[PDB]
């Protein structure tokens, strides 16, 4: 059963990423400036699905990692850089959709196609910076007797940090893009409202539930997907036995869920659909 | 006035022709495309030697 | 004033007794094409906005384009390189054209006037060599007879042959209704057809200046015309999804081309070499291959994301090209 | 053999140059004039400034582009497809022709063509009407009356909503919202939501002519890219 819900859950990732990034190469009417964010998002999301899920899949149902300590060590910052871009990158898309309502007249040329990929690679850059570099050079490690043995045992694969790393690495993570996101959506929101008073006003008896229907899962699925396991790893390193083992990867696991979600929040334009319907069928 | 003299002008200038029956010249234009047929790289295609396009 | 219905009425008897059989009555036994797969080989970008016309050069590997942005681009089809860009004065641009010999380049649009550019000449960059004035309305079409007289035509309902040495109108053109939407030259250039907006085809007299026959079966405004290879009929479409094909020795219609489940309008029309297949636009995004003597369709050409506006086909017959309002040229084959 | 890099040194420099107008092409706005006739588009057009005529001018550092069509003069209209893509039509209608010869039916049955056109369907519409001051002149005055030629006048009765500017007559504000609502009503009638009517009462001696233009475009900008992000 265990088995078959999570050979599910990467075919669904897998399946869906693929299919959004051949759509928008496939066709030319999907070859915008926003596009370009969320293709960087779907090869996140995809190398997410293909790497990581199934390795821990197999180490969580053998029980037993059977690689080296140098498969474990890859493994673990594989992970972290596929989280790290791929939380940036919706914060990348949030800041693209208040540039383009907030400022409409200078919008064409505040971004451009140059501009978009020096983004893209910075923000890669930023994510890979915090994941192989601190790792690889074992400036993460913990100090006490339990991670000491178990990273001498050559079977163990499991995650030790001290204080330093597991509060900066999350404060980059999540809690950066959490307060622009915010922000970006709370002034769309009142943008929205204002519009829709105008028009009210100009011809209403001839004739805000819209945009709350929007933001609201927005927000909604990518804070519910993130953030427990974002307080869970702050508050599992500030005192000890406090938080069960079991319930790291518990919620860690329902992070990695929210990968198989994105294409559906973000590519349910008629053009997609359009698309879908060519490729398909 | 002038207009009314003009346009029946006009109409006895196109009355007043030599015509053919229709059969005689769909039979022409049939003729004409069974001749040329040989020469039309759309209707037969070319081989991708003689293809500049490919 | 009544003349004119009894005057009407010969015509339309005499018409009718011509006829004796049908198109479709003799070439029934004829074998069908069959199907007709073309597949797009080369694709040209760089117009920045929607496109009007296009023309081909008498080389087989030379076109102009023009766009609303304002230029006008000749590209080079085997190899796909940009060979020059005309800025216009004015952005609004309606038609192009390009001239037999390869030195010149025509164009116009809602300015109401005619511009001619110097090409092969001593000019490293190309400049205005003519502008014909004496329209009071848009330009639609406009046709090089040789390299120093022009023939156009404007929705002032008239059409004028021009001078370009000296610049004022030999021979006007008038009887029509409605704006005159499309001009085609017979391969001898001795007579041209012309298509307006009061759903009736004239046939004109080039050295005489006077009209000739008129032919009259279309329900709404004829956009496009074209010339069979032979000389001897010719074929129009119009936005009520029918194409018809007229002869001018029988002076009546021969067949149309038209299906259920197409409801559209018709921009462009343009036959073959040997003439058996007829190429029409519409504006549901795609082209469509007819059989001229039997009204069948062959093939499809899809690929086009807008408006279907412009529509060629080489002089030795070897590839097709459309232009759209999606801002780009495909070439089939 | 060197043919073919001869040619591709042309095409690099023809491109360079393609890169600079498209910067300029997508950083301009096009706005087309439209007129009934004898309603003022002259003057209209004098105040913004201080075959086919174009307009410069620029507010706040943007750059717009006014086409006024005269050459073409005819009651048939196969140019308009041209306009696919502006940004906005500017209608102006004088309203205080309801009585001479109708003239106010004849632009409001224009305004209706237009509005249902197959190829502006996605084209919204700035509207100025014209010569307030002769129709306050002509409706304070009792030479002539409104419900005379426009029955539907009688039973009309100012809204609510309505702020009439300070010293004006009552009677003066309800033929204006009446000539208004005349409009609004075509204009809502068949909006599926995706271009709008943005109405103002306009005269000879207003200078904020031009100010009024940026602000409705800007509101169709913001507007469309909203309905576009599916918050609208
Ligand atoms: N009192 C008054 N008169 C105006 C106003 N606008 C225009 N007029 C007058 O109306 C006359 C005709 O208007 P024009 O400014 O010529 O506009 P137009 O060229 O007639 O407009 P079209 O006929 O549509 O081309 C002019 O002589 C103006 O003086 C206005 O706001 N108030
Ligand atoms: C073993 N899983 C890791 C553990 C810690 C961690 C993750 C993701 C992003 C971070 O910034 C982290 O610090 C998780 O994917």
């Amino acid at each position: 059963g265990m088995g078959i819900v999570m050979s599910l859950i990467v075919l669904a990732i897998v399946f869906g990423n693929v299919l959004v990034i051949t759509a928008i190469a496939k066709f030319e009417r999907l070859q915008t400036v926003t596009n370009y964010f969320i293709t960087s998002l779907a090869c996140a999301d995809l190398v997410m699905g293909l790497a990581v899920v199934p390795f821990g899949a197999a180490h969580i149902l053998t029980k037993t990692w059977t690689f080296g300590n140098f498969w474990c060590e890859f493994w673990t910052s594989i992970d972290v850089l596929c989280v790290t871009a791929s939380i940036e990158t919706l914060c990348v898309i949030a800041v693209d959709r208040y540039f383009a309502i907030t400022s409409p007249f200078k919008y064409q040329s505040l971004l451009t196609k140059n501009k978009a990929r020096v983004i893209i690679l910075m923000v890669w850059i930023v994510s890979g910076l915090t994941s192989f570099l601190p790792i690889q050079m074992h400036w993460y490690r913990a100090t006490h007797q339990e991670a000491i043995n178990c990273y001498a045992e050559e079977t163990c694969c499991d995650f030790f940090t001290n204080q330093a790393y597991a509060i900066a690495s999350s404060i980059v993570s999540f809690y950066v893009p959490l307060v622009i996101m915010v922000f970006v959506y709370s002034r769309v929101f009142q943008e929205a409202k204002r519009q829709l008073q105008k028009i009210d006003k100009s011809e209403g008896r001839f004739h805000e539930h819209k945009a709350l229907k929007t933001l609201g899962i927005i927000m909604g699925t990518f804070t519910l997907c993130w953030l427990p396991f974002f307080i869970v790893n702050i508050v599992h390193v500030i005192q000890d036995n406090l938080i069960r083992k079991e319930v790291y990867i518990l919620l860690n696991w329902i992070g990695y869920v929210n990968s198989g979600f994105n294409p559906l929040i973000y590519c349910r334009s008629p053009d997609f659909r359009i698309a879908f319907q060519e490729l398909l069928c | 006035i002038a207009q009314a003299r003009k346009l029946v002008e006009q109409l006895k200038m196109e009355a007043n022709i030599d015509r053919i029956k229709v059969s005689k010249a769909a039979a022409d234009l049939m003729a004409y495309c069974e001749a040329h047929a040989k020469e039309d790289p759309l209707l037969t295609p070319v081989p991708a030697s003689e293809n500049p396009f490919r | 004033r009544q003349e004119a219905e009894q005057l009407k009425n010969q015509i339309r008897d005499a018409r009718k007794a011509c006829a004796d059989a049908t198109l479709s009555q003799i070439t029934n036994n004829i074998d069908p094409v069959g199907r007709i797969q073309m597949r797009t080989r080369r694709t040209l970008r760089g117009h920045l906005a929607k496109i009007y016309a296009m023309h081909w050069g008498t080389d087989s590997r030379l076109l102009v384009s023009a766009s609303q942005d304002g230029k006008l681009i000749i590209w080079d089809s085997y190899t796909t390189n940009k060979v020059h860009a005309i800025p216009l004065r004015s952005s609004w641009v309606m038609t192009c054209a390009y001239a037999p010999s390869g030195n010149y380049v025509a164009c116009g649009g809602l300015d109401n006037i005619c511009s001619i550019y110097n090409l092969k000449t001593r000019e490293g960059n190309v400049r205005v060599s003519r502008e014909l004035a004496g329209h009071t309305g848009y330009l639609s079409c406009c046709r090089f007879l040789d390299d120093n007289q022009i023939v156009t035509s404007s929705g002032d309902t008239t059409c004028a042959l021009w001078d370009i040495e000296t610049g004022q109108q030999t021979t006007t053109f008038t009887g029509h209704t409605g704006d005159v939407m499309s001009l085609s030259l017979a391969p001898d250039t001795r007579l041209f057809v012309s298509g307006a907006c009061d759903a009736s085809a004239k046939l004109w007299d080039v050295r005489e200046g006077m009209c000739r026959q008129t032919f009259t079966g279309h329900e709404s405004d004829i956009n496009a015309i074209c010339f069979f290879p032979n000389g001897n009929a010719f074929a129009t479409g119009s936005d009520d999804a029918t194409c018809r094909l007229f002869d001018l020795r029988a002076d009546q219609e021969l067949m149309t081309y038209s299906h259920d489940n197409i409801i559209c309008g018709i921009t462009s029309v343009s036959f073959s070499k040997s003439g058996r297949l007829l190429l029409a636009g519409y504006d549901d995004f795609n082209c469509n291959v007819w059989d001229a003597l039997k009204a069948d369709r062959a093939g499809v050409l899809a690929g086009h994301d807008n408006r279907v506006s412009c529509l060629g086909v080489t002089d030795d017959g070897m590839a097709v090209a459309t232009g759209s309002w999606d801002s780009f040229l495909k070439i089939w084959n | 053999r060197n043919e073919e890099k001869a040619q591709r040194e042309a095409n690099k420099k023809i491109e360079k140059q393609l890169q600079k107008d498209k910067q300029v092409y997508r950083a301009t706005h096009r706005l087309l004039l439209l007129g009934a006739g004898e309603s003022g588009k002259s003057t209209i057009v004098k105040q913004m400034r201080i075959g086919i005529f174009e307009t410069k001018f620029q507010v706040d550092k943007v750059n717009f582009h006014m086409f006024d069509v005269g050459g073409q003069r005819d009651e048939r209209r196969k140019w308009i497809q041209c306009f696919n893509d502006v940004t906005a039509i500017i209608f102006v209608v004088a309203s205080s022709s309801y009585n001479m010869v109708n003239r106010l039916q004849e632009a409001l049955n224009l305004f209706k063509s237009i509005w249902n056109n197959r190829w502006l369907r996605t084209i919204s519409v700035i509207l100025f009407l014209n010569k307030q001051d002769l129709l306050a002149e002509k409706v304070l005055a009792g030479k002539s009356k409104i419900e005379d030629y426009f029955p539907e006048f009688a039973r009309y009765t100012t809204p609510e909503d309505a702020t009439p500017e300070p010293g004006e007559d009552p009677r003066v504000t309800r033929a204006k919202y009446f000539i208004r609502d005349e409009f609004l009503r075509i204009s809502t009638a068949s909006g599926d939501g995706r271009h709008y009517c943005y109405p103002h009462f306009t005269c000879a001696v207003d200078t904020e002519n031009i100010r009024r233009v940026f602000n409705d475009c800007r509101d169709i900008i913001q507007r469309m890219h909203l309905r576009q992000y599916e918050l609208l």
